Formats: C-alpha cells, structure tokens, sequence
C-alpha cells in the first residue's frame, strides 16, 4: 500500500515537499546512469535499494512508449496535448519523488536523509513571516 | 482537404416523406462523428441531431424529436437522414458537416441542399 | 436547454478601424480539463460557413491573424484589428458544453453609409 | 538496458519461450496475492527482494487504473476513449502479468523449482504434435 | 572504441555530465602546463603515467595545427578553407580540452579530490538554484 | 617533445629506417586487437583513438563539401601523409610487447650498417628478427 | 542541372549608366562564387571580375578598373553588376557563370544578354 | 599579367582523322598540390560555351571520350581522335593560377574544301 515506510519514512513526509524541490526527470536519469552504470547492472545480489531504481526506470520506459503511441494515433491534435501533458506532468511527479528519495538514500546516510525530511516538515509549517531565510540544505 | 457532396434534394409534395443523400470521402469515417445543420431563410443556423461513430447512441432536439432518424452504413461511408411528417415550417436547406477539434465545433461543411414543400408546380 | 445571447445586433465599421463583438452564455463552459467549449463561425451569402476561432482562444488553421479573441467563463469577445472589404458577413457563436447544441442569434456587419 | 530479471537467475530471453496468451489473466494473480500474502505484505519485512518488487507492481497497476478511470470521466469524445481503454487493458498488461507470475511462483515454490519449469517448457514448445506428448507440463 | 579514463577510474559519461562550456581554454592550459613542468614534460622519467598520457596528447594538438597551417597555404577556395579551419579549431577541441584538464587535476590536486569534485559539481548544477548553497564548488 | 626518448629511442634513430620499410596501417591494426586486446600499453590506447578520430574526420568531409574537387586534397593527405607517423608508432610499440627490448635495439642498429653497406657488397641474406 | 536567366538587357542612350540582372536558382548560392564574362563581336572571351561568397573581397581588370562594381544579396540569391561611364568599346553581350571544379574553371554558363549603345533609334 | 598564347590559328580537318591543337602559357601552373590549373572550353555560334577538359587532364562530366588531352607545366595539347560533323566550333584555353584571369586567342575549325 505504502511504497515508502519500507525503510522508515511515510508518504506524508514526502507530501510536504513542494514541486520545485525535485529536479527534472532527465537530469536524474542521466545522473543515475553515469554514476552507477556498473552497480545497477551487476550480477551480485545486494544493496537492496537498487531494486527501486531498476524497477522505476522500466516503469517510466512504459510511459514514454505510451506517449509515442498517443502521438501516432488520435488524429485530433487537441487530445494529444491533453494526454501528453498529463502523462508528462501528473504521472511523472510520483517518479520524480521516488527517484529523488532513493538516489539521496544511496549517496547519503539514511538517518541523515530522514532527519532532513523531519526538519524540513517542521520548517515549512508556520507562516513565512517568522523563520530565518533560505531552506535547510542537506549539506 | 476533404470534399463532401450531397444529393436527393428537390421539391416534394405535401404529406409525403423524403430522404436526403450526403456522402463523404477522403478521411476515416469510422473515426469521426457527423452532424446535421438547417437554415430556413430569415433566421440563422440551428442544430438538429448527431450520431457517434458506433451509432448506438443518438440525440435529438425537441422540435423534431421522435419524427426524424439518422443512420450510417460504414460499408460505403455514407450518411442518411430520414424525414417523416413534414410540415410547412420544415422548408429549408440542409447541411451535413464534421467536427474534429476535440469533438466540439464543426470543421468541414458540405455544400448543402435545399428542400421545398408546396402544392403548386 | 442553454439560452444563447449575442450583442450588438448590428455594427457598421469604417474599414481600417478595430471593432469588437460580444457573445454571452448562461451556464459556465469551464470543464475539468481547463478548457472552454465555445466557437466563432463566419457565414457568407451563397456560401458554406467557415471557422473563425476554435476551443475558445485558438485560431483555426488557415485563418488570417486579423481576427483574434479571448475570454473565459460566461463572457467572450471577438476582436478584429483591421477591417477589409472582404470581411462583410454575418457572424455566429455556438455552445458545446452539454447536448443538445444551441446556436446564437447572429451579427451582421456592413459599411456605415455617408 | 535494465532488465526486470537477471537478479533471480533468469533473462528476458528465457522468459520469451512461452506463448503470450498462455499466461493467466491479472485478476486471478491479484486475488491469490491478496489471499495469504496480505498479512505479511503490509507488515514490514527484510530480504526477499520479491517483497519490494510485488509492491512496485501493485502500485504501477493502481496508477494505470487511476489513469483509466480519469480517462473515462473526461475525454467526452466516445470513439477515442474506447480505443484507449482497450489498449491500456489489453496491450500494456502483459509485462505486469509476467512480473506477477514470476514473483508469485518464486515465493510459492522456490527459485530452483521455477527455473526447472522454465527450462522444461522448451521440450513442450519445440516438440511438434506428432512427437509431442498429450500431457502438458504442470507445476507441482 | 575504448575509453582512455576507464583504467584511471573515470568514464566518458561522467565527463559529459558537466556542462561543455565549463572547461578552460586551450592556449591557457598549454601555457599552464609548460610553466608548471618544463622539466617533467622534457626529462625522461619512468612510470609517471599521467605525464606519459600528457606527452601523447599534446601531439594531437600539434598535428591538428600543422594541418590548419597546411590548409591555410593550400586550398585556395575561401568556402572550404573557413569550414575546415573552424572544425580543426573549435569543434574537435572539446575532447582534448577535457583530457588536459582531467590529467592536470590529478597531478596537482590528486585523483581522489578531482573524482569527488566531478560528481559534486554536477549535483550542484542540476538542482534548482534557490535551494542550493550560494556560489559554486571551489576546486581546491 | 618526442615520444621515443622516454623508451630509450631517438627520433633520428627511428628515422634511419627507410619510409617503405614500415607496413600499412590496416594490416598492423588487426594483430594489435586480436593478440593484445587486453606502461607502454596506454600509448596504444591513445594511438588507436587518434586513428579513429581521423577516420571520423574523413567521413564528415565525405558527407558535406559538395564540391568534388576539394575532397581529394584532404582525403589523400590524411590517408597517406598524416598516417606515416601512425604506421611508425604502432610498429615501434608492438615490437616491444612481442619481442624483447634488448633484441629490438640491436636489430635497429644493425639496419643502419645494412643500408650503409654498398649494394654491391650487400650479403645475399635479409636481416630478420626471428 | 541549374538554370540561370538574366534580364535587364537592351539599348541604352550614350552617357548614361545601366544595371543588368542575373538571377540563379537550384544550388547553394552562399557556397559558391560568381564570375562575369564579356564578348564584343569579332573577338573572343574576356574575363572582367569576380566576387567571393562573403563578398568582402573583389578583383577587377585594368580595362574597367575603378568604374565597375559587383555586389550580391544573399537574401534573394541574385547577382548584380553596375555599369557607369559607358563607352563605345563596351558594346557587348554579357554572361554570368559559376565555377566549382576546385575554384578554377567555370562550369555552368547563363544564356547571356546583349548591351548596345548608340544615338539612333 | 599572364600572356596567353595559342597555335595554330586555324586547322581544317577531314572528318574521321585525328588532330591536335596546342596552347602555351608563360608562367608555370604547377601549384604545391601537384595540380595544374588549365582549361579547355568549347563555343558554338548562337550558344553558350561548354566545358571540354577540367583540371588539366580530367574530362568534364558528360563529355564524350572522343576528346582527350594531357601535358604539364607550360605545355599542353588538345587531341581529338575522330572528327564528327557536330565538332565544328571555336576552341579556347584559359588560365587560373593567379588573378586576374586571362583568356587565349582562339582556334576555329572547319572542313578542308575541295
């Protein structure tokens, strides 16, 4: 039911994160490729987190093919724009969230990322009127 | 650009019933809907009815509800509009069109044909 | 079901000047897709009708840029920057939110006499 | 070129040895997963990466169903909607279905038992009807 | 079809991660190398792998400017001359520019520092500006 | 400045061999990959990439530059004169891997005596490494 | 094969100045040079001037040096040759050509146009 | 700057026999590319000029094999193996080593009268 929580973090932690925070889907994919080409496609079974990234890449490959298909058919231009925008923007948001979470977990400490999400959740709550500028950065 | 040509228009004696011909070519008839437009002189356009690609569903306006029917034969890609119980208020030129901007407004309009009812000849 | 409305009924334009025509609808046309289903048609004596604006605010293919329009909800307006001699005709607005489809009352243009 | 296999001792080449239509339909696989794994699946557990995989498959299917219902609500045009619904139902399912079958049979019969079944289907597929035995190979 | 950096631990994709325009100029780098180690680049020394790589690399630039000069003398037609010289200079120089910077990094600041800085710069550029630290990562 | 110095070799020494002696590029390439696909090793890595980049320039020239006349000027240059150094370098490096360096240098020096000896006094045998 | 057509030729009154039209199509004007060729009756061909693709450089022969100018407008791919201080020795038919065998000899030659100067009409 | 020269001025050929024409130039045409910049042109009454030989020793595209030439440096020769009835015209040689470009004097051919 809950994808996160398998590692100690609930969907409500990530829900607090605005959209602007997560980078574009493209920079993340190239990041993962160039940085873990050897580890992702390796025979040894370990480091369980690679499972989420190796599953999400294929899941988004599905959506890309669906977008190509929508493009080829549906002679009406109007429907193509609606469907393409939806698939690219709304469905993608979840992939953005999962990819960022798992990459940050891989490169950085777990307790550290979780501490980052709990602190940010507290920082955003309360108005912008009274809080020191900037947003706590992961360091 | 698609070209549509109608046929069957002309004068009809009062009290009878007539059927109009509207054939189309150059695009996928099975993938788009069709509509009927009417214009008596002195007024503007008025919507009458439409049919979906499958043909299972249809709709009608209250003015001619229950007295007109529309059907399509996908084998030959030809439209059909059947007229029964014609009145003096039905004397008008009829147009069949097609809409594809996301199923809202008609795009290509046929040349149309006029239908006249009267007793003199 | 929907009551359509147009105004003004007539408008004579001295060519080369801008003009605006307003069409109003009773019920809102904002669907859940962020789009509004409203139309702009052009009709010429002895000819079949032609398209002016599609989907509320998008120009139909092949239509000259001299005509533009905008608006949302229950209010819309058709604007023509420069009037040419070939622009004479009767204009229509239509609704496609809910079946059955309904048309307006019309708006005919001409040249202001001397 | 991330394959969804190769982590369990199989490759997409080995999977592409069985007829596409021969595998079961989703409803049965979902019902059996809900049957007994429901108690364990929700509970937090470690190891058995099939545990994480299954969840990913379920979430993907839920996401696809949500898209289908949204398409049903909007997109007034009737003709295209039926085409999209048929596509999402029929064409895209096969991948998720194969994933579910692989993982359910591993969790229910060990990896080695699955591998033997995979390799054995080669005899069935290659054999022509005259040589082919009447009996087809079934899981045990 | 081999990557020069594979043995040293880097990869072509890693270098492609950083923006192309970031890399320094050519004449400047060359002057920096000459001022740094005239002895090293001239004196014969055993091992010194990155120095052996630098030696081999500089020959590419030398040969390319010799062919630019040759094109200058011959090939009367203006049209082809400009195209050939422009490609000899700007388009192909990116790989050389990358190789020299990568090597010089290892010699002066060490390989561990440059390797860790390569990923960090990409991390800093890819995310939105507002939520990143002010300024950019200093080399060392 | 000169590749050959670090490996106990002189550009003059290497030039003492006649131009026709060095083989062609296509033949030398094949043995390099097949037998040694797996310090000197790097130099080969660089040289193969150099040749590959030149070949890539050749095809780009072929595709554009619609004038037929200008193609030959650059194509012949890159395939004949530019590659003589490559022909020299691949042989020089491969010899180090296949045969011993001590035998190699003795081979190189004797060829100078061989060319110096008049053709009239040239022995009937051809000096081979074996 | 490229086809080039000239225009603007004809009779001109003495003492004035005239401009000739030579347009080309079917090949990349920006990638090749252009040349002007002249033939008075009774003699052979004579080279006059040429311009490079950029147009920054130009050359002229001593016979017409400093009195003729050539320019090109790459927007429309049209050649231009301006004539001033015309003399009786300038009565000839003019040809514009293009050379691409490695920038040496002209390859495709236009049909040409004749220019005549005299007082009678 | 360059002085061009041609010879012989006239040559009447019985058709079906070979013939040779010689064009000479003052300054050497051997550039550092191993090529020589020299041309062979063909001109017909009432028609535009046509190409004969390009780059000194290479035949222009579409030209029949009946014409051939060779030579280097300051001496060149045009040779026609078999003379056909359509070969009548005035021939030219040109220089393109240094600007400005210079043309020759010409060579016209005809049939030897009886």
């Amino acid at each position: 039911i809950d994808p996160y929580k398998e590692f100690g973090a609930s969907v409500e932690l990530l829900s607090f994160l605005p959209s602007d925070f997560f980078p574009s889907i493209r920079d993340l994919l190239d990041t993962a490729s160039a940085l873990y080409r050897e580890a992702l496609e390796s025979p040894e079974h370990c480091s369980p987190h690679h499972t989420a990234l190796r599953q999400a890449i294929l899941c988004w490959g599905e959506l890309m093919n669906l977008a190509t298909w929508v493009g080829s058919n549906l002679e009406d231009p109007a429907s193509r724009e609606l469907v393409v925008s939806y698939v690219n923007v709304n469905m993608g948001l979840k992939i953005r969230q999962l990819l960022w979470f798992h990459i940050s977990c891989l490169t950085f400490g777990r307790e550290t990322v979780l501490e980052y999400l709990v602190s940010f959740g507290v920082w955003i709550r309360t108005p912008p009127a009274y809080r020191p500028p900037n947003a706590p950065i992961l360091s | 650009q698609v070209q549509l040509v109608e046929s069957g228009g002309g004068v009809v004696q009062p009290g009878r019933s007539l059927r109009l011909s509207c054939a189309a070519s150059g695009f996928n008839f099975n993938k788009f809907g069709m509509h009927w437009v009417r214009q008596v002189p002195g007024k503007g356009l008025e919507w009458l009815t439409y049919i979906w690609y499958d043909g299972s569903n249809a709709d009608y306006v209250d003015s001619v509800k229950g007295r007109f029917t529309i059907s399509r034969d996908n084998s030959i890609n030809t439209l059909y509009l059947q007229m029964n119980s014609l009145r003096a208020d039905d004397t008008a030129v009829y147009f069949c069109a097609r809409g594809f901007y996301d199923s809202s407004s008609l795009e290509s309009w046929g040349q149309g044909a006029l239908v006249i009812v009267s007793s003199a000849s | 079901d929907i009551v359509m409305t147009q105004s003004p009924l007539s408008l004579a334009v001295t060519p080369g000047e801008p003009a605006s025509i307003s069409c109003r609808s009773s019920q809102t046309l904002l669907h859940n897709n962020g789009y509004n289903y409203f139309s702009w048609y052009l009709q010429k004596p002895g000819q079949a009708p032609q398209l002016l604006i599609y989907l509320g605010s998008n120009r139909a293919p092949g239509v000259s840029d001299r005509f533009s329009g905008s608006g949302s909800g229950t209010s819309f307006t058709l604007e023509i920057s420069r009037v040419e001699a070939e622009d004479v005709g009767v204009y229509y607005c239509m609704q496609g939110r809910h079946t059955p489809w309904t048309f307006g009352q019309g708006t005919k243009v001409e040249i202001k006499r001397t």
